Parts: C-alpha cells; sequence; structure tokens
DNA sequence: CTAGCGACTAATTTTTCGGTTCACGGTCCCACAACTAACGAC
DNA sequence: GTCGTTAGTTGTGGGACTAAAGGATATCGTGAACCGAAAAATTAGTGTAACGGGTATCCCACAACGCTAG
RNA sequence: GAGGGUGCUUGUACACCCAUAGGGUGAGGUUAAGAAUUACACUCACUAAGUGUGAACAACACAUACAACUUGUGGGAUAUACGCU
C-alpha cells in the first residue's frame, strides 16, 4: 500500500525504488502510512484460540516502541495478561475481508 | 513483521521463524474462530492467496 | 461518480449498528456481500478518476534513479489519500439506500 | 543590359580411480481372534 | 455319550494424546591385485608493404562586390 | 524484391508505374586465334518509368503525409573496391 501511494505521488515509478525508500525510513513513509492505516483494521490473535473472541479486529494507529498496545477491556476475551504474553497480527487485504 | 518473504520448496508456504523471515501460523483453532465469525473472505485469503 | 469532496462516510473505522446495517436484507452476511461488491466498483471508479487526474501532471522525465518532487502530483495523491476507503463509501451508500442489488438465480 | 575596373589451434599421449575377481580350517480405549464352560440335539 | 452353539471372558493388536516460539548435534570395524576408462597436457605447425587512377567520407578556411560607361 | 521516374530540394513513408537497370545495347582503339569468334576495371555514348486532353516519343492541365531546408568552392587527410609485385 505504501508502494502504491509512493508510485501515485510520483516519487518513484518502480517497486524496487519504493522498497528502498521504505527501508530507508523516510518521513514520507510515515506520512503515507498514517492515511494508509485508516479504515484498514488488523486481526489480533492470542494462542490458544479457545473461542472466536481470540481473533478480533482492531483499527491500528502508529505508536513508538516495538510492543503492540492492546485495549485492557479486550484482555478478558483473549485471556491475555501483560506478564510476557505475545500476540499475532494478520492484515486483511480484500474489501470483503476488511 | 513479514509482508512477503521466503517460501518452502515443498509446501510453497511461508517459512517459520524470525531468522528465516517467516510468517505467523494460522492454525486450526484460528480457522475455527474465522468460521464461527462467518468470514468466508478472510479465511479464503488466509488459505489461498 | 459521486461527489468525493462532500462524502459523509467515516475516514477511519467506526462502530456501526448492525441492526441498521442488516435491516434491509435480514442478513448481515448478505449486506456485507452487497457492500463489498459495491466497494469493488467504487474502487474501480476511483482508480479511473485518479489515473485521469495524474495523466495531466505526467512530467516526461527519462531519468529513473533520481527522485522527482512534483508538487501537483503529490497534492492530487494527498487529496485522494484522505478520502474514505471504498468499503467505507460502499457502507455509506448502503445505509443511505443508494445501492441496487438483485439475485439472478431468484429472478430466473 | 553588358563589359571594364578598383602465438593459436589441432592432434596425440599418459596417468589415477573405479570396476572386477578370488573365494576353509506408558495410558486408555475399541476391536479381533481364541476359547471354554455350559446348553441343547441325535 | 457325543457334537455344534452361544455368551462371556482373556490375550493381543491398532489408534488418540491444546495452542504460540525454536529448531545446534554424530555417526567404528579394511582384502589384494590387475585392467580398463577417460580426462588431461604437451607438442608441432605458418608470417607483408605500397602502389595507379577514381571516388566515398571527414576537418578546415573562405565567399556569397560595387560603380561607370556605351 | 532491392534500386529507381513524375509528386519544388533533402529524409522517411506514401499512392501510379519502370525495374533480369549490379541490364539491353552501339561505335572507336587495342589484343588473341587459321577462321568463326572472344576479349579489355580500355574510351565515349544511347535505351524504362503517374492520369487526362491531345493523331502523336509535341505541348498543356491535374497528382500523398510529417520533418527540415546556408549552401557553394577549394585545400589537407583517411578509407573502401579493383589492378600489379
Ligand atoms: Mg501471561
Amino acid at each position: 500500500f505504501i508502494i502504491r501511494k509512493l508510485i501515485e505521488r510520483g516519487i518513484v515509478k518502480t517497486v524496487k525504488s519504493a522498497k528502498k525508500i521504505i527501508d530507508k525510513k523516510e518521513p514520507v513513509v510515515w506520512d503515507i502510512l498514517e492515511n494508509v492505516l485508516k479504515g484498514h483494521p488488523v486481526l489480533l490473535n492470542r494462542a490458544p484460540t479457545l473461542h472466536r473472541l481470540g481473533i478480533q479486529a482492531f483499527q491500528p494507529k502508529l505508536i513508538e516502541g516495538k510492543a503492540i498496545r492492546l485495549h485492557p477491556l479486550a484482555c478478558t476475551a483473549f485471556n491475555a495478561d501483560f506478564d510476557g504474553d505475545q500476540m499475532a497480527v494478520h492484515l486483511p487485504l480484500g474489501p470483503e475481508a476488511i | 513483521a513479514r509482508s512477503i518473504g521466503p517460501y518452502s520448496l515443498i509446501t510453497q508456504q511461508p517459512l517459520g521463524g524470525k531468522a528465516q523471515f517467516g510468517g505467523q501460523r494460522f492454525g486450526e483453532m484460528e480457522v475455527w474462530a474465522l468460521e464461527a465469525y462467518g468470514a468466508s473472505a478472510t479465511l479464503r485469503e488466509i488459505l489461498t492467496v | 461518480m459521486q461527489d468525493l469532496k462532500n462524502t459523509k462516510a467515516p475516514v477511519s473505522t467506526a462502530t456501526l449498528n448492525r441492526n441498521e446495517f442488516d435491516s434491509k436484507t435480514g442478513n448481515i452476511y448478505e449486506a456485507i456481500s452487497i457492500a463489498s461488491k459495491r466497494a469493488v466498483q467504487i474502487n474501480s471508479d476511483i482508480k479511473k478518476e485518479l489515473l485521469e487526474k495524474l495523466e495531466e501532471f505526467a512530467t516526461y522525465s527519462d531519468s529513473l534513479e533520481e527522485v522527482f518532487e512534483n508538487k501537483e502530483q503529490i497534492e492530487v495523491s494527498k487529496f485522494y489519500e484522505k478520502l474514505p476507503k471504498p468499503h467505507a463509501l460502499a457502507v455509506q451508500e448502503w445505509l443511505e439506500d443508494k445501492i441496487y442489488y438483485r439475485n439472478t438465480e431468484k429472478d430466473a
């Protein structure tokens, strides 16, 4: 999606240049990603998935650090505490999936 | 985090492990949850594409 | 093509009332199917419009390695970036009873 | 309207490794095969 | 007295045993001798310079006037 | 099918034709041979080409698209094909 926006903006014309720009971590990448995130939820999952509430869609926002920020009220659904638990993020692609 | 990366030469599926730049496992229980929600499209994308 | 400068669809995700969403069909799965198909159509229309807009600012620069900063192209892309996504536009269309749907098997 | 005037390519040889040959003192559960003690018929 | 039948063991065999991450290992024993195969290395043999016209192209410089009389 | 003719000049392509045109020949000198005859990268020269009108190998009228349109003269130099050693 960032590559699509980079090509559309005229910054680059090929996929490889867009990938290089993304890997360089430029401010344009974050400017694109802020709008790319909107309306594109991610499925968060904690294993074991005992019931269907173990997979839940959340609208993501960019945050600092390397840890996923999870709403406390969802913890009971995930059986998730914050003593070292880990979560997986899956990105739906098609409009019907979103 | 992985968007695309190395795949297996046998199963043609994403590898597993940070060192291998692999992808997360959507196991049987996750498929059960997806079926319970009724997401045919999300399950189909996870299974095939 | 609908007016993309005055759309009321939410920019980001919102908690939509399912009772309103599936009132017309009696099934939220059917509503999701219809809205997703309309979203595909809306995405095609938006892509065509954006390509038409971008063809104007097609500065013919043969060099590829150098990064070119065309302000007008960036402005157009920025305008189309902050728009509601096609599925959001389809949802807003569906809630406003602006989607026409029919079943070929049932009508045959 | 015209004329005067300011050294590379082909042929032959040689050698290390592989092939061949000879061949005397835990658990729990569900089925399947025996199987046997008792029961009924000639 | 003897033979087939049925039910209840009894021993034996085949099949199950969350999910997420990760994911490094070490691996004996010896009998000889000759022939064939092909892959590789070493060795043996031949050589130009300017010229006539005539004409294709290049670089390099210059021109592409003005006036008077019969 | 190259290459050409007319479509102002050049380039591309284009309609219409010519095109064994790297061919069909003519004359002069020379050479070889008993002759017929052959020969010359010896010399010079001729011969094909849009439509209509027009007796006409007279003349006249008509005949596609884009781009370009500062040339001519000379000198120096290089190379190509051919001939001789
Ligand atoms: Mg924990």
